[PDB]
């Protein structure tokens, strides 16, 4: 399926935001087929949330992930001015990589 | 043929004596058209397992 995503987000430095990410299958395997791509303008994409359960290695403890039934959340503790950027989730449960929409996170 | 080739073909000879003898065969009505009636559902999420 296509997933869903939220055009844009707002939020001042110091305070959290919520990223929303509908629309994620599954399959016999498991539930936790989500992982967040976060891509600066103007160079490639780096995986930041992947397996919301747990997180990749050199990512600071600020970006937390979550997911509630068919829908994802992007936690993230704190923003600063390095933040702005587009984060975009993907879905990889039927063997097949669906990216969303993707949301704008300004400061 | 006949029911008299059918009776020498049961007794396995060409010349049968008077009466029946032996029970020439047994009447099996057959069919004339079929009749299928599965179910009515949607595809088979075969794509979750495999």
């Amino acid at each position: 399926s296509a997933l869903t995503q939220p055009p844009s987000a707002s939020g001042s430095p110091g305070q959290s935001v919520t990223i929303s990410c509908t629309g994620a299958s599954s399959d016999v395997g498991g539930y936790n087929y989500v992982s967040w791509y976060q891509q600066h303008p103007g160079k490639a994409p780096k995986l930041m949330i992947y397996e919301v359960n747990k997180r990749p290695s050199g990512v600071p403890d600020r970006f937390s992930g979550s997911k509630s039934g068919n829908t994802a959340s992007l936690t993230i503790s704190g923003l600063q001015a390095d933040d702005e950027a587009d984060y975009y989730c993907c879905s990889y449960a039927l063997s097949r990589v669906v990216f969303g929409g993707g949301t704008m996170l300004t400061v | 043929l006949d029911p008299l080739s059918e009776t020498k073909c049961t007794l396995k000879s060409f010349t049968v004596e008077k009466g029946i003898y032996q029970t020439s065969n047994f009447r099996v009505q057959p069919t004339e058209s079929i009749v299928r009636f599965p179910n009515i559902t949607n595809l088979c999420p075969f794509h979750e397992v495999f």
